[PDB]
């Protein structure tokens, strides 16, 4: 995997660059702000269980096909093995998070997993809803203006959001 | 690649768990730490070209046999000085992201892998570029941590050709 | 699935052979058996939604704070219990398929199998599921052989959620 | 695996539904005539041996191309792949007849094994052929009417049919 | 196919090394003595019809229901004969393979894997294959080294058999 | 592996027939060569370092874009890669030479190349350059009229060369 730093040195290497001005200033703006990443981090992980739980009940409330007979969140071996795979998607998520780059996502999650549902006839798109409904949790919690210092994370949060979309794009 | 933030990841992944309280508090050090790297990394970026020129001259004075006898691998024609520039350019280079990434990694992934394969294949004398890395250390004008820190990559890259 | 009848089968396969004289009559068995089982199995069928609704009750009755307490956990709302009657007429569903096949089989893959984790989940007590199971058995009306076979799965359920 | 009852189960829990009454006559039904499928799958056990060897024998009379230098069942080596593989299939099938379901056969079996034949080049139609010789000789076995009490086979027969015919149709 | 050649590079292969000295003399070594092989091969090939035929009838001579007992696996038709010649063809073929290949490699692959099964499975009793074999050592008319050679090919078919 | 040997014995088995006499003499002729087959064995193994650096060094001297930062040799590690492969290459096509057949070479070396090539994005055509490097070098050193009984071992270069060509053929 790479973090922000390791991808803008794999970034310059291949063109044999050192690294310009911008991306000194990006990768210095970077950890200027990291107690912020470190604090969304924090915050994520600690509700992750109710961030997964929350987001299920809320699929299956929207898509009641899922949990019909027959449907693919139907039996509790089917139900367990979807909000597994919820968990591990936010679990990847947030090391993205963490590394300022999403290729731990990519590399160690996302990569063949459209294929994988494709082969179990699970539908990529309702998995892609559940992703959605963790974005919106997970952000609330971490940009939740009591009991931090204030300021302002919207760059961040929009960083976040962009790893979570990448989830769901790469499943839907 | 290999840094202090990808290390915290990779133990929670091997775990199949979440980050830890500790792996956070990594990342923080990591953070706090890596001001002072990158403004060494920039300050050599800076002066690179007076560096990569003077550890040129250095080697060739202390191996004078480099610049006269015959074969593609000396630095006697202008072919062979300028792949000798281009190879201690690529050392510093590697220095620079070093200090960027926090770690040895990318000098591990895009030099060290192979090295001593590639200097016995094209006949390159280890010698040659240790001196080279000799010149850069006494000549960088670093001070404080962020001679420490690139210094050790270069003492690093020294023991890899040793 | 693993039935007596699937478990002859996988016995030779695993040995790479033909069936075994011991396994045809252990199928013998099985078809013998089979009579009464099923016959359990359609008592129960014909009897589904009684058995359902009072069970349903029965749990209500025991727990009363399902029937109030707030939460889309609990069976406060007529929502939840749906949910509930739902759920109860799943467990008894698989006790007829159990009857039918034979063995715990169907039960294992389509209800025990992420039981423990899905109760967790969504804040289900198991207590509630094993009151409406000690309904079912003490209502079912089955005598004989098919009350062992019937019990022994609902037994084996409440095992499941203990 | 399924077995007859384990597939009336799966088609049942797919749709939520108790069994209907129809199910519940069919697997009685089966079991009143569970006797004539242990005789059936007794009787082609114990002739398998003489069933594969006759088939072959019948097969390479019918294909002498077959047993051509260069085609595919020459060489001992080819020849003993060739009668293994109809030693297998005769096998599988036996377990469909115990199993009233073709399930093991199809999944333990015949999934991948036309693709198999086709990267060898192994004329799957030849192996289709092998099979429906093979069947015929195992109904007449299970069918022959002395030394068993007379009844009626019929509909168990073409049952068994059915499961060879479903193992040529997948290689052919 | 294993021959003293394949198995020198097999050698080198495994150890993900070139060819050693030692490897090159054995093949060299091969090359020297493939001289009388082959020429033994061709002599074999020469008379192969009067030794097939002269094998069969000292089968069927020392046998004799093998061509009155009734059954396809015996020699009392003429296709049953024809197979028989045929079959005695393909042990002297494969002799003449081995010749030539420098080792028993030939009648390994085309004819001893499975030999077993086949003559299980078609009812083809062993001793008939070894009265041929004996007759062609008796009346190949090869000496010298030749003979050793093809003797040994003819000798290892009969342990197969045995 | 095939030998040559072994290769005509093959051809022969699978028409049911005994060598012929051109067979026969193909393989004599074969064996009447065979000091020339082992001196260009032995001349390529005892210099296999030097063919594969020189044809190196000429291949990046032809193909800079090569060793341009970004380019497929790039790196040490790539670089090492590349040096590997080419005496990869090179070991498996004097096996080919000892044993007067391809096979080794097809079975153990070419076969899947290209398409392991094309999944790394290495250029293949590349590859074929440095095969034929490396062939031109291996044919003056097999065929140096120095230090060597003198007489004609046009028909083995030729050979040799037919290994090489097939070799890059194989990658391009
Ligand atoms: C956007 C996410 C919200 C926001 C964040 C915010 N945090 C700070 C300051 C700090 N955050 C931390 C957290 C950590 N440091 C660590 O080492 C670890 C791992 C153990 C964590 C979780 C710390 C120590 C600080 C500094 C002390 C402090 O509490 O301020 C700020 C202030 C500016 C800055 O970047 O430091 C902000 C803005 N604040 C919001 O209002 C957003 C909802
Ligand atoms: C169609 C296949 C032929 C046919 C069959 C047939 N069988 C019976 C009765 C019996 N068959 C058995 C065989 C077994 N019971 C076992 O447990 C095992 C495994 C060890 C076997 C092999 C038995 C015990 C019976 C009952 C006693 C008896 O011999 O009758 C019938 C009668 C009706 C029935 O289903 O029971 C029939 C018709 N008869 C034919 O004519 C067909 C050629
Ligand atoms: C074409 C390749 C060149 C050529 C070759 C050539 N060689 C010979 C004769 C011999 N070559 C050897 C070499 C070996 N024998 C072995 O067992 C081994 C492995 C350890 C090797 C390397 C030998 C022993 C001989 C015979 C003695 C001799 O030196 O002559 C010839 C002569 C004809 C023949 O085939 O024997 C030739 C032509 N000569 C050239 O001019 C080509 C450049
Ligand atoms: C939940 C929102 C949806 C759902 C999910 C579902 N998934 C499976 C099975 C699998 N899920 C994965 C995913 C991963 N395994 C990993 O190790 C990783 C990290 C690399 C991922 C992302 C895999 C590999 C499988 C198959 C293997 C396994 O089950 O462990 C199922 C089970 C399907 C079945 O029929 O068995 C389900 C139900 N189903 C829904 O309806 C939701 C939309
Ligand atoms: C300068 C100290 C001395 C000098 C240099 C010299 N180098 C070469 C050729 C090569 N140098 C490398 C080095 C690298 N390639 C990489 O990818 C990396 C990591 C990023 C490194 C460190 C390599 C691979 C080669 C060979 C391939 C190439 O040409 O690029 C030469 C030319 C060798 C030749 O024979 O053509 C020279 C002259 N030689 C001296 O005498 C100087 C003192
Ligand atoms: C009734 C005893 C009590 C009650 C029930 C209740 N259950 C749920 C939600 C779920 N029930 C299941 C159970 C199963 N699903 C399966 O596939 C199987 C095996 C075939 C079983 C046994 C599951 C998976 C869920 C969650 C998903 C879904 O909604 O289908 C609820 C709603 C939970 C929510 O928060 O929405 C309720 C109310 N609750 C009581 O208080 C009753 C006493
Ligand atoms: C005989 C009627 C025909 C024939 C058959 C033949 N088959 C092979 C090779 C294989 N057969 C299989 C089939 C299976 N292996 C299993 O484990 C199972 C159960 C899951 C089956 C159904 C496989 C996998 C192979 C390849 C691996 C192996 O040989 O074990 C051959 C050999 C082909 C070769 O060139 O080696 C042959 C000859 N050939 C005919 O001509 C008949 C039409
Ligand atoms: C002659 C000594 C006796 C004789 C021969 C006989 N053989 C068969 C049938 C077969 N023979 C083989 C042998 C081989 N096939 C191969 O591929 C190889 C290796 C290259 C060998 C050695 C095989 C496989 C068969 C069966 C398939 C086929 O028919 O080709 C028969 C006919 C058997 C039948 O029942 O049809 C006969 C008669 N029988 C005697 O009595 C002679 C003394
Ligand atoms: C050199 C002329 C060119 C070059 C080569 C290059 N190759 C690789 C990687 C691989 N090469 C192979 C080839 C083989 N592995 C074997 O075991 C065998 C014998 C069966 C062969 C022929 C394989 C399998 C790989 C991938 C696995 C591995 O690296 O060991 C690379 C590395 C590519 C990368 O990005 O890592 C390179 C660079 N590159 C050029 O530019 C030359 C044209
Ligand atoms: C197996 C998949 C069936 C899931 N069922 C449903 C699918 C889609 C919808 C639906 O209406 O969604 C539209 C909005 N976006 C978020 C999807 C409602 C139910
Ligand atoms: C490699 C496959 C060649 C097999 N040779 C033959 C194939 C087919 C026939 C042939 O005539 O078959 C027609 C009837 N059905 C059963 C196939 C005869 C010989
Ligand atoms: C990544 C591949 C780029 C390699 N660069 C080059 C490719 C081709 C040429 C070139 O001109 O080659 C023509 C002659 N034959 C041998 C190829 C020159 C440079």
């Amino acid at each position: 995997m790479l973090d922000a730093f390791a991808k803008v040195v794999a970034q310059a290497d291949a063109r044999g660059e050192f690294l310009t001005n911008a991306q000194f200033d990006a990768l210095s703006n970077l950890v200027k702000e990291g107690n912020k990443r470190l604090d969304a981090v924090n915050r994520i992980t600690s509700n992750a269980s109710t961030i997964v739980a929350n987001a299920a009940r809320a699929l299956f409330a929207e898509q009641p096909q899922l949990i019909q007979p027959g449907g693919n969140a139907y039996t509790n071996r089917r139900m367990a093995a979807c909000l597994r795979d919820m968990e591990i998607i936010l679990r990847y998520v947030t090391y993205a998070i963490l590394a300022g780059d999403s290729s731990v996502l990519d590399d160690r999650c996302l990569n063949g997993l459209r294929e994988t549902y494709q082969a179990l006839g699970t539908p990529g798109s309702s998995v892609a809803v559940a992703i959605q409904k963790m974005k919106d949790a997970a952000i609330a919690i971490a940009n939740d203006p009591n009991g931090i210092t204030p300021g302002d994370c919207s760059a961040l949060m929009s960083e976040i959001a962009g790893y979570f979309d990448r989830a769901a794009a790469a499943v839907a | 690649m290999k840094t202090p933030i990808t290390e915290a990841i990779a133990a929670a992944d091997t775990q199949g768990r979440f980050l830890s309280n500790t792996e956070l508090q990594a990342v923080d050090g990591r953070f706090k730490r890596a001001v002072a790297s990158m403004e060494a990394a920039r300050a050599l970026t800076n002066n690179a070209q007076s560096l990569i020129d003077g550890a040129a001259q250095a080697v060739y004075q202390k191996f004078p046999y480099t610049t006269t006898m015959q074969g593609s691998q000396y630095a006697s024609t202008p072919e062979g000085k300028a792949k000798c520039a281009r190879d201690i350019g690529y050392y510093l280079r590697m220095v620079t992201y070093c200090l960027v990434a926090g770690g040895t990694g990318p000098m591990d992934e895009y030099l060290i892998a192979g090295l001593s394969e590639i200097n016995s294949t094209f006949d390159l004398s280890p010698s040659w570029y240790i001196e080279a890395l000799k010149y850069i250390k006494a000549n960088h004008g670093l001070t404080g941590q962020a001679a420490v820190e690139a210094n050790a990559y270069i003492d690093y890259a020294i023991n890899a050709l040793s």
